[PDB]
């Protein structure tokens, strides 16, 4: 049909008497001669019980933009986006499971799977190719280097931690806890530094965003329901006008002119203008259990910092390059590594930070980096994702649980 | 249980058929006569049933104060809950809520 | 017969290929084969997780997927290696799919869309111009099949308990 | 020393205004929070006036009336009362 | 910098009985006394002058004698995080890093450059 891509029938009176009309592959967008397809730059991202998916901005078209992301059983709460690989980043409560995936839905791949409880938000460095995400039964704030999966925690013994974001190019990172006293707080990449910006009226803090065009700090806070934005020093602040219906808002994002919320009470995405809030437009209604929009943007993942530059990579450090103030880099070790004289380098540590067993005592290791109780190792189903616990199991080497049926004659193993 | 609920359960609807609405105690009925909800939905900022009848009839904050159940600020004129007033930290931009007359918790 | 504890949930057919394809929502799986039992292959398992419905599309080989654990209905080669979502707007509970390549129309059923009203709805096979085709007298309709030499559909409700024809 | 009402400290006072009502960072002057703006209602022998704060308006509520000694008003029910 | 014995928790300074002295830079060096004392987070040179501690150990001569670059101070003072550190035992801020020009006593500044 001369198409790029894809053809598809209509009737045989469309298109000028032609019948047919063109269509482009998920993650590709169709071109002003509505026959040759373009790489999508802008859409919107929501996570909900069921699933991850992606829309248009433009509402006169409501058809995905990504495969969906859904799993049995899923429970989706935080995700970021990579731009230069066409990946999306997601957290599963009911798996404890951190995954990247492609938008086209061709490649899914395991980050960590190892001591997560409650991870609700993830947020992305592009310039150092970091990942950054909260926990809150753990307490604690870890960024992970993709590259090498090199894991590091830098901020604990936080109360309710929820929101974090981050900004290569001002070399901050902020976040939110809402255990009263609520407080947001600003930090180095690094972690290096850590203060509260803001500590007066909060109370729910749910939600944190950052605009681009202003470098400016936007929050939305569900006990007074309210939207704040303020300067990344918390010291110029002001509070937008009264959203119609919102009434216990979770999570924020920031486009072009525009504001982007979503909320609990009504299972509803919410968009507004971000100078003085009104015209309020409800992009999806009914969604079950919605938790996090974020922006797809591939224009905003540009940049460059001494942590990329080409004649000497990643900032001369070893294993961490963190952006910071000023315009200027820092160097990180793992968890089990200290550094030395030349920050750039890196060595072991068994002194303060001793090697650690994956899983303890009274569970089953997994292959994934993932613990499970010993019960649970042959019960007959697969409660490692991996399917690492249910491996080689009924043979002379590994009998089967207790709770589950034994065959007879072929020495496996179902559930009970 | 399906002779009167709302929903046509057989095609000519002799079910629902002259009915009136009586839910119990816990719930709250429209003006228009078409749903019955719970009370917590009443006075919650959404409107949960057609003609918005069920956040029409509902208090209102007076003009530039707070409710009694509230506190309010010196520097902005903000409301705040009133057990935020005097336990230690400054909720308020100008940290009145933490004035000088208060005592101690030993 | 359905592997690893599955059922078969939707069928279609292709003539001119000699292949029969079926849906599986405890596999999340789709599956097609030759209609003497041999050459069986998987097509798609990455994000049909409840598939209910299919319809194929014979003039420009294509094959027609409802979904329900995100609503929508989704386009696919017959071997399942170009992919397309055609109709996500008002869906909430989409059961029953139809196919006429000879004029270019779809027909599709849901027994409770996000509007509250059930409907029987009638499209153009690209998704493009939509129409609600029955509204009145209409409970939970689950199956809709064609009449193509009288260019009739009929369709079936299981909460009214009837099977009626436009 | 303080616009509305002052406390006193053992070497020193501090200022607060009454509700419905903002501290500017003097800390000694007080501003109204109602969106309404106040206004003027006086009597004269045959007349009511209502005049502005800033005195650019000048306005009539009642005439003809024969002496008008003395006003009130009801914010309860949006009344006057006069003798 | 001029008299060193060893007491307890390690060394002590004291400077020569010729004149009046004062004493600076965690009382490692020695001064002549003429009021004037400096501010915090700086350094100070012994013609009695004060500097940017960031210049301290960075090979670049910050005084009318290099005091500041002195092996007595680059072989205990550490470089900053933010900086860039060469096999001298000397920091340089990191955009010269590869910058075209030595800025270290080696070459390290523009050693192993991917250009
Ligand atoms: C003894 C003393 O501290 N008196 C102070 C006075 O100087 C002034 O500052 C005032 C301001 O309200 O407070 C009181
Ligand atoms: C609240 O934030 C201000 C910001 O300057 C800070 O000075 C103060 O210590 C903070 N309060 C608490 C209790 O952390
Ligand atoms: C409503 O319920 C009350 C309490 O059972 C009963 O007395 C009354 O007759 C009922 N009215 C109708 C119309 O059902
Ligand atoms: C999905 O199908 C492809 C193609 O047959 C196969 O390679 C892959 O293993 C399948 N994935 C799962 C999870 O079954
Ligand atoms: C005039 O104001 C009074 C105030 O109580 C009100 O009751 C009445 O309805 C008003 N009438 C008109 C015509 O606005
Ligand atoms: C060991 O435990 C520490 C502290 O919890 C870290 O989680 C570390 O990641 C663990 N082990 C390994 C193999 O890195
Ligand atoms: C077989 O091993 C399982 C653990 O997988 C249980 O411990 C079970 O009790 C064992 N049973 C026998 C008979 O050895
Ligand atoms: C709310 O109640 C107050 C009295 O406390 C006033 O009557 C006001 O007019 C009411 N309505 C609004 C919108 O504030
Ligand atoms: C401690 O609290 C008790 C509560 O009954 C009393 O208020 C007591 O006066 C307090 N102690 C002091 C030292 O004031
Ligand atoms: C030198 O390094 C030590 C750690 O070994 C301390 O961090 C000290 O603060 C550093 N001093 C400077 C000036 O960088
Ligand atoms: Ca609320
Ligand atoms: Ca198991
Ligand atoms: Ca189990
Ligand atoms: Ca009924
Ligand atoms: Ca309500
Ligand atoms: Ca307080
Ligand atoms: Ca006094
Ligand atoms: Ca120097
Ligand atoms: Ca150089």
């Amino acid at each position: 049909g001369g198409c790029a891509q894809i053809c598809v029938l209509s009737h045989r009176t469309d298109n000028g008497g032609l019948g047919y009309r063109c269509k482009c592959e998920f993650g590709f967008e169709l071109d002003a001669d509505e026959h040759h397809c373009v790489a999508v730059k802008n859409f919107l991202l929501f996570s909900s019980q069921t699933a991850v998916r992606g829309i248009p901005f433009t509402l006169s078209t409501q058809e995905d933009v990504m495969v969906p992301v859904t799993g049995s059983p899923s429970f989706f709460v935080g995700i970021d986006f990579d731009a230069q690989h066409s990946t999306i980043f997601y957290s599963d409560l009911s798996k404890n499971i951190i995954y990247q995936q492609k938008i086209d839905g061709t490649g899914k791949e395991v980050i960590t799977a190892n001591r997560l409880q409650n991870v609700e938000c993830l947020s992305f460095d592009w310039i150092s190719r970091n990942l950054y995400w909260t926990d809150g039964g753990s307490k604690s704030v870890t960024v992970m280097k993709l590259a090498d999966k090199s894991r590091r925690q830098i901020i604990s013994n936080l109360n309710n931690p929820r929101s974090i974001v981050v900004h290569p190019a001002a070399g901050y990172m902020f976040l939110s806890d809402w255990f009263r006293p609520a407080k947001i707080m600003r930090a180095w990449s690094d972690g290096s530094h850590l203060m509260p910006i803001v500590n007066t009226s909060l109370g729910w803090p749910n939600g944190l965003a950052i605009d681009w065009s202003t470098s400016r700090l936007y929050w939305v806070d569900a006990f007074f329901d309210k939207i704040e934005h303020s300067n990344l020093d918390g010291l110029d602040r002001k509070r937008l006008g009264h959203v119609d219906q919102m009434t216990h808002p979770f999570g924020l994002t920031v486009f072009k002119d525009n504001v982007f919320l979503t909320d609990w009470r009504l299972g509803a995405i919410i968009r507004v203008r971000k100078s003085d809030g009104g015209d309020m437009t409800v992009v999806r209604r009914g969604i079950s259990s919605i938790m996090h929009v974020k922006a797809y943007d591939a224009d905003l993942q540009t940049g460059t910092n001494y942590c990329s530059q080409t004649t000497h990579p990643n900032g001369d450090c070893s294993h961490f390059c963190f952006p910071v103030p000023n315009f200027q880099r820092v160097c990180g070790c793992p968890y089990g590594m200290k550094l030395q004289r030349d920050q750039m380098t890196c060595e072991g540590d068994p002194a303060r930070e001793p090697p650690t067993q994956q899983c303890g005592s009274s569970s089953f290791p997994c292959n994934n980096g993932k613990c499970v109780p010993s019960i649970f190792r042959c019960d007959g189903v697969d409660d490692c994702h991996d399917n690492s616990d249910e491996h080689q199991c009924g043979a002379l080497n590994n009998t089967c649980s207790s709770s589950a049926f034994t065959c007879v004659h072929g020495g496996q193993c179902i559930p009970g | 249980l399906y002779v009167c609920d709302g929903d046509k359960d057989c095609v000519d609807g002799s079910d629902e058929a002259g009915c009136v609405l009586n839910c119990t105690s816990s719930q709250f009925k429209c003006a228009d006569g078409s749903s019955c909800i719970n009370s917590r939905y009443r006075c919650d900022g959404v409107y949960d049933c057609k003609d918005n009848s069920d956040e029409a009839g509902c208090p209102t904050r007076p003009p530039g104060m707070c409710h009694p159940d509230e506190f309010q600020c010196q520097g902005d004129g903000t409301c705040i809950p009133n057990t935020w007033e005097c336990d230690g930290h400054p909720d308020c931009i100008q940290g009145s809520d933490e004035h000088n007359g208060c005592v101690p918790k030993t | 017969e359905s592997k690893n504890r599955g059922i078969v949930m939707g069928v279609d057919f292709h003539y001119q290929k000699h292949r029969v394809f079926w849906t599986d929502p405890m596999q999340a799986k789709v599956f097609s084969t030759d209609i003497n039992g041999l050459n069986t292959q998987e097509i798609l398992n990455v994000s049909i997780d409840a598939p209910e419905n299919l319809a194929v599309d014979w003039i420009n080989n294509k094959l027609y997927l409802v979904e329900t654990r995100v609503n929508r209905i989704d386009v696919v080669n017959l071997e399942g290696n170009q992919r397309v979502t055609l109709i996500t707007e008002n869906l909430g509970h989409p059961r029953g799919i139809a196919l006429d390549p000879t004029v270019g129309y779809l027909f599709f059923s849901d027994w409770g869309s996000l509007s509250g009203q059930p409907k029987v709805e009638r499209a153009f096979m690209d998704g493009s111009n939509r129409k609600d085709l029955v509204t009145t007298k209409l409970g939970w309709p689950a199956g809709i099949t064609l009449d193509l030499v009288s260019k009739r559909v009929y369709w079936v409700d299981s909460r009214y308990d009837y099977i009626e024809t436009v | 020393l303080c616009s509305q009402k002052c406390e006193n400290v053992i070497g020193s006072y501090i200022c607060k205004c009454a509700p419905g009502y903002i501290r500017e960072p003097d800390g000694k002057s007080c501003r109204q929070n109602s969106n309404i703006e106040p206004y003027l209602v006086f009597s004269n022998r045959y007349y009511i006036r209502n005049l502005t704060i800033d005195g650019t308006s000048y306005s009539l509520i009642l005439q003809g009336l024969g002496n008008v000694v003395a006003l009130d008003f009801d914010r309860v029910e949006e009344r006057l009362y006069w003798i | 910098s001029h008299i060193c014995a060893p007491g307890p928790n390690g060394a002590e300074c004291q400077c020569p009985h010729e004149g009046s002295w004062y004493l600076a830079n965690d009382n490692k060096y020695c001064v002549v006394d003429t009021g004037a004392r400096c501010n915090q987070f700086q350094f100070t040179c012994l013609n009695g002058r004060c500097i940017s501690q960031d210049w301290k150990c960075d090979n670049d001569n910050d005084c009318g004698d290099g005091s500041d670059e002195l092996p007595t101070v680059c072989a205990f003072h550490t470089c900053r995080s933010t900086a860039f550190t060469c096999a001298n035992g000397r920091c340089v801020p990191y955009h010269y890093r590869c910058d075209f020009y030595n800025d270290c006593g080696d070459n390290s500044d523009e050693a192993g450059c991917l250009f």
